[PDB]
């Protein structure tokens, strides 16, 4: 398609709607209603275009750009006087009603409407009249809410409901008292309810969690890092001030998780600023505590384990390669003990070879929406994985796309597209112990316990192909609606399943691999999805090691006097009784954490590593791809006795006190090349960002933008002499401005979007080749392994039907998306919104207890009696009950297990 | 009454067409009666007009075909289909075919609704069938087709 | 606090198999609700919205779109006098200054016995012998500001 914009010929895509497609060209249009993920509307009238007939025409016409296709032989007009008047005209009536708040409103100096009345220049009020004002809502702890500032651009209610699913937003009322919120004061209940922050242009929705510490986008220091509060990895961009981090704002990254985060990534980051953390390295001598400094923390720590005779290490899925990596140095191969449990790491290993060798591709987040079949096993994605639940609701949405592109209408025209198919929708069928997320669409949920959806599984890819192994007790009506899966996911082009380590079940997993591999047989695009639990799971399932009950039996036999654990609290994933004898057992305990955990006082050394805020590394995502954290801040900036070093450098320089007895403060490259020299099927990690050599036109990258101010004052109270600039050794980043962030600069690594007369999260658009695509020289991130030439066998292992057994419960487990994840239900926010530690019942076993809903009932196990208030679940099935998991003493290992002596309290 | 008198339901008049009517009565906006925005006031929604393309022909009511037509239309079919085109064509000499409901309203002698052919001039509208004027007024301004 | 009454129900459901979609069916339950209780409380929107199965946000912004379903308590009698060009034309002003003078409240409030609520409507489709004024389902037309004192006292 070729368009002639103001005399200048261009080469556009023809299925674009003209506004994306002078955006990705460079050209300024403004718009309010247009998102790149949520099609066109034609509501704020804003991106007017003066449209001629052809090149012999000079009148024209006023049209809509985002509503008008990029046709072949188009000419528009942007900067045409009558244009220029409207979409001032335009502004001048959002004007007319704006509230005089940007000096106190949150999204001053990063708003979209801002930056729209300077773009069409309208700065002269004419307007002398009233201003409209409307009540604000209660929206929870995460959102707040200021209603006079809408400009009714209908975005906030297309994504929240069109888009992400949600129910409980909407727009009330008529002529020009619209009203954007909820039906009555409450908690936002989706679980990707914190986007309205991006999505809405102006401050109507605002990160409540940020404005208790407000500062302005100018005045922030920013990285690109990675989310560490589940394994989805999606791309981040953390800022900070004052020592603080202060915001984590959504990093577009085209591959994974282009425009969207969930709640948990979003508003979990608050156990940064906790001021319990370690800071500085403590010996514990007797009763006492003695602070030390880096130096004497290392030679102590060398002398003491250089008198031991054997070290183990401890690692954890928390903590990057390149510190798990350390450790594994540190205390050698054999010594080195992956920190989750034995059954954890069985079924992570499952997961991984399923991934790396089933021969079967794994979709990238964003390639999730294009599948036309989802069957989901096991996997509470909304609450483990919930950026898979939210680009499966697009999945789905997938009919109503295809339906409408049968009848020619354009791929933008969202609401063409939405009144055209409008129940249809691709087949989604969930499998779980109780009651999802996902119901509201799902084709079909199979409430069952974990061997029964294992059963269903094993008999799904039995009824596709024959070769599979058979299931032998199938009631004729789950029969019937196996039988309807199975015709679902024969007929679909790309069906996709989707399971994960969540479920405690090895069996889940393996009836997965059975259908991914019969469904690829039959010569289907199949795609298979492993939600795994934890940011560097997949990480330290390559890496491997032992389990925590072999590193537990090393410390009580005695074998071992001397552990080192790296960023764990063991109590996850073992009973916190043999971990706490353990560890009285051993003469010698070093913790290096970021976090104060109940293990400390176990301690004799604590290392105050830092957390992803305050370090670098490496994190491997849930479908094997590795991705770089870079350093947000240094923690010595504002106090200078805090010594809050990397975990692999802290590790290598203890490894190197132990040797050479010299303390070697290393850099980042050289673990990787480490890395990638000892571990080859790790060696894609170093790809995932380019070295701290790396400079675009001689410069670094900036952290922090232009504009940045308070560079002579914000330290002034603890001296007047200003520090010097923090050097960065380990990235390509600078600590300050003096350094490249251009749109057009030649990286991946965008540590924020800024463009000049682009301030909002708009200028993302300028960083990407296309508007709504992958950024322009690729996105960062590299998959470490590639689609295996053959695939696995079936796994004969078809378990038994569930049978409950008197005495006995199982646990099913539940999963919270604020709660489950340990660092983010330390964080202080997430305390509002965790639900009250419920035990879940069947009303059939509850009335066998004599236990209605409400009362206290005491369980033991592990030998620990507590007690937990009944919660009634109609879902459930019998002789299982329903515990959340990784909540305050309930660790997600107890999922699978049995419980003994459940009665009233 | 057609119900009763085989005239609607279930093959009406040993044809075999299958034919429901239904009466909807609305909730008060204006906007109401433009058509798109009618098509989603009767699927339940806002009623907020649809952008076209798509016209509700290809794609109106729930997904489906859809045609939106004014009372007065529909009333004019019947005397199309049992008289003929020829008869249709030969009551009205003007560009415009058949007749239409006119009348003044506001401050006239006889306000009210009149069936005219296209091409009766106003003034004859006002003067002969409204009255014209009330006492002791002056014609100053008028609106051929509502506000 | 709400609860919707049997014979709400099955004519909530009646009105739901008239149409495809049973969203089709949000006016008119609002409508049902709103005939047999004056108005639409606030638990009434869920109560629509569970029978419906439709978000009780979409009732919602269904409730406070249209005019005629009210969602905040009225009297026993809606008085809705036209508004419109014609019977502006017509002299409506005298009409609501009668109506005003009467009942000794503004557009949009009730009395403080709860008898009467007044509102200015849109055009009533009777502009012929405006003005026109609409109690609960009685349209009365020719008004004149001398007979609204013996119009208003046959509605107690
Ligand atoms: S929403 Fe934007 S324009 Fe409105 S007060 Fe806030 S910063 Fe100013
Ligand atoms: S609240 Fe924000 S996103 Fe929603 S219509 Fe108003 S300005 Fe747009
Ligand atoms: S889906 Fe996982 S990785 Fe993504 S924002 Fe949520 S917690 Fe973070
Ligand atoms: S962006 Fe086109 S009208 Fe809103
Ligand atoms: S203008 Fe009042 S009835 Fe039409
Ligand atoms: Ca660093």
């Amino acid at each position: 398609a070729t368009i002639h914009v103001d005399g200048k010929e261009y080469e556009v895509n023809g299925a674009d709607n003209l506004l994306e497609a002078c955006l990705s060209l460079g050209l300024d249009i403004p718009y309010f209603c247009w998102h790149p993920a949520l099609g066109s509307v034609g509501a704020c009238r804003q991106c007017a275009v003066k449209q001629y007939q052809n090149a012999e025409d000079t009148r024209g016409r006023l049209v809509m750009s985002c509503m008008t296709p990029a046709s072949d032989g188009t000419f528009i007009s942007i900067d045409d006087e009558e244009a220029k008047q409207f979409r001032e005209s335009v502004v001048e009536w959002l004007m007319t009603n704006h509230p005089h708040d940007c000096p106190v409103c949150e999204e001053g100096g990063n708003c979209h409407l801002q930056d729209m009345t300077v773009m069409t220049g309208h700065s002269f009020r004419r307007y002398r009249f009233t201003k409209r004002t409307h009540r604000n809502q209660d929206l929870g702890p995460f959102i707040s809410h200021e209603m006079n500032r809408c400009i009714a651009c209908y975005r906030c209610v297309r994504y929240y409901k069109d888009y992400a699913g949600g129910t409980d937003l909407g727009v009330y009322g008529a002529h020009d008292n619209v009203y954007f919120g909820r039906p009555e004061d409450g908690t936002l209940e989706s679980e990707f309810s914190g986007n309205l922050v991006e999505i809405c242009p102006t401050g109507v929705f605002t990160d409540k969690t940020h404005s208790e510490r407000y500062n302005r986008k100018w005045d922030m220091q920013f990285a690109p890092s990675i989310c560490q509060q589940c394994s989805i990895g999606c791309n981040i961009s953390p800022g900070e001030r004052y020592g603080e981090l202060r915001r984590i704002e959504n990093r577009y990254n085209g591959t994974v998780n282009h425009y969207f985060l969930c709640d948990r990534g979003r508003f979990g980051y608050g156990y940064v600023n906790l001021k319990d953390r370690p800071r500085q390295p403590v010996q514990r001598r007797g009763d006492d505590f003695i602070t030390l400094n880096a130096e004497q923390a290392m030679q102590g720590a060398a002398d003491i384990l250089r008198q031991s005779k054997k070290v183990i290490g401890i690692g954890s899925p928390r903590a990057s390669v390149e510190s798990n990596f350390a450790l594994r140095e540190l205390v050698g191969e054999e010594n080195f003990y992956t920190g989750i449990a034995h059954g954890e790491q069985e079924r992570l290993q499952l997961a991984l070879k399923v991934l790396r060798e089933g021969g079967i591709y794994t979709p990238a987040l964003r390639e999730i929406e294009s599948y036309d079949a989802v069957l989901v096993l096991g996997e509470d994605v909304t609450q483990t994985g919930a950026r898979v639940a939210l680009a499966v609701r697009q999945a789905v949405k997938g009919k109503a796309r295809e339906m409408a592109a049968a009848q020619k209408v354009a791929d933008w025209q969202i609401a063409a597209i939405l009144n055209i198919g409008q129940r249809a929708k691709h087949p989604l069928f969930v499998t779980n112990v109780d009651d999802t997320r996902l119901d509201d669409i799902a084709a079909w949920t199979y409430r069952a316990p974990v061997e029964d959806q294992a059963r269903l599984g094993f008999a799904i890819a039995h009824a596709l192909d024959n070769s599979a192994p058979a299931v032998d007790g199938i009631e004729p009506e789950l029969q019937s609606k196996i039988d309807v899966i199975v015709q679902a996911l024969a007929g679909a082009k790309k069906p996709l399943i989707i399971s994960g380590t969540n479920a405690g079940s090895l069996e889940v997993i393996q009836a997965a691999a059975n259908v991914a591999k019969a469904l690829k047989g039959r010569g289907a695009d199949v795609g298979i999805t492993m939600i795994a639990r934890s940011v560097n799971s997949m990480g330290l399932g390559i890496m491997g090691g032992g389990s925590l009950e072999e590193a537990l039996t090393e410390l009580e036999t005695g074998r071992a006097d001397a552990v080192v654990v790296l960023e764990n609290d063991l109590h996850r994933h073992a009973s916190a009784t043999r971990v706490n004898a353990a560890l009285a057992k051993a003469p010698l305990v070093m913790v290096v954490d970021h976090q104060r955990t109940a293990i400390m006082e176990n301690a004799h050394l604590v290392l105050s590593a830092a957390s992803f805020a305050e370090s670098d590394g490496t994190v491997i995502n849930n479908e094997g791809r590795a991705q770089r954290f870079f350093q947000v801040y240094d923690p010595a900036y504002y106090d200078s006795k805090t010594v809050m070093l990397e975990s692999w450098r802290w590790l290598h320089s203890l490894h190197s006190t132990l040797l050479s007895r010299e303390v070697d403060w290393t850099q980042l490259d050289h673990v990787i090349d480490a890395v990638v020299a000892k571990i080859p099927e790790l060696a894609g990690i170093k790809d995932a960002a380019p070295d701290a050599t790396f400079r675009i036109r001689g410069q670094k990258l900036a952290r922090e933008p232009h504009r940045y101010s308070g560079r002579t004052a914000m330290r002034a109270n603890i001296s007047v002499h200003e520090p010097r600039q923090p050097q960065d050794i380990d990235t390509m980043f600078t600590f300050s401005m003096e350094g490249n962030n251009q749109p057009t600069a030649h990286r991946s690594q965008v540590p924020f979007a800024w463009a000049p007369g682009w301030n909002s999260p708009q200028a993302w658009n300028k960083f990407q080749d296309e508007v709504g695509g992958k950024l322009r020289f690729g996105d960062p991130g590299v998959r470490l392994f590639e689609t295996s030439e053959n695939g696995l066998d079936y796994f004969t292992s078809v378990p038994a039907r569930f049978q409950p057994q008197d005495g006995k419960w199982r646990i099913a487990p539940y999963y919270h998306l604020f709660g489950s994840d340990e660092l983010s239900q330390r964080a202080p926010v997430f305390q509002s919104r965790m639900p009250q530690p419920y035990i879940k019942l069947n009303p059939a076993d509850a009335a066998k207890l004599g236990v209605n809903a409400g009362t206290r009932v005491s369980f033991s196990y592990d030998g620990n009696t507590v007690t937990l208030p009944v919660e009634i679940a109609e879902g459930l099935t019998a002789g299982q009950v329903g515990l959340p998991m990784g909540m305050s003493g309930i660790a997600p290992v107890l999922a699978g297990a049995h419980l003994e002596d459940l009665k009233e309290a | 009454e057609a119900t009763e008198a085989g005239l609607l339901g279930k093959n009406i008049m040993g044809t075999g067409f299958d034919f429901e009517l239904f009466v909807h009565t609305g909730a008060g906006r204006y906007i109401c009666g433009e058509e798109t925005a009618l098509i989603n006031s009767l699927e339940g929604r806002r009623a907020n007009p649809r952008s076209k393309p798509p016209f509700p022909a290809t794609s109106g009511a729930w997904g489906k075909p859809t045609c939106v037509n004014n009372v007065e239309t529909l009333c004019n079919v019947p005397a199309i289909l049992a008289n003929g085109v020829e008869w249709y064509q030969n009551i009205s000499k003007s560009k415009d075919a058949g007749t239409k409901l006119m009348g003044f309203s506001g401050r006239v002698k006889n306000p009210g609704l009149w069936e005219l052919p296209f091409g009766t001039t106003a003034r004859e509208i006002l003067e002969d069938y409204a009255g014209g004027m009330r006492d002791g007024l002056k014609f100053k301004a008028w609106q051929p087709g509502g506000a | 606090a709400f609860e919707l009454s049997a014979a709400e129900r099955e004519a909530i459901e009646h009105e739901m198999h008239h149409y495809e979609d049973p969203r089709a069916a949000s006016i008119e339950a609002l409508k049902i609700v709103q005939k047999q209780r004056g108005w639409v409380p606030d638990g009434a929107i869920h109560a629509i919205a569970d029978v419906l199965g439709i978000p009780a946000s979409d009732v919602e912004g269904v409730a406070t779109f249209y005019s005629q379903i009210f969602r905040q308590p009225v009297g026993r009698h809606v008085i809705r006098y036209c508004d419109s060009v014609v019977c502006h034309i017509n002299g409506y002003q005298g009409i609501q200054a009668a109506l005003e003078k009467k009942l000794n409240i503004k557009p949009g409030q009730t009395t403080f016995d709860g008898r009467f609520t007044l509102l200015p409507t849109c055009c009533l489709g009777n502009c012929d012998k405006g003005p026109n004024m609409m109690i609960d389902e009685d349209t009365h037309a020719h008004l004149t500001p001398e007979a609204i004192p013996e119009l208003l006292e046959r509605y107690k």
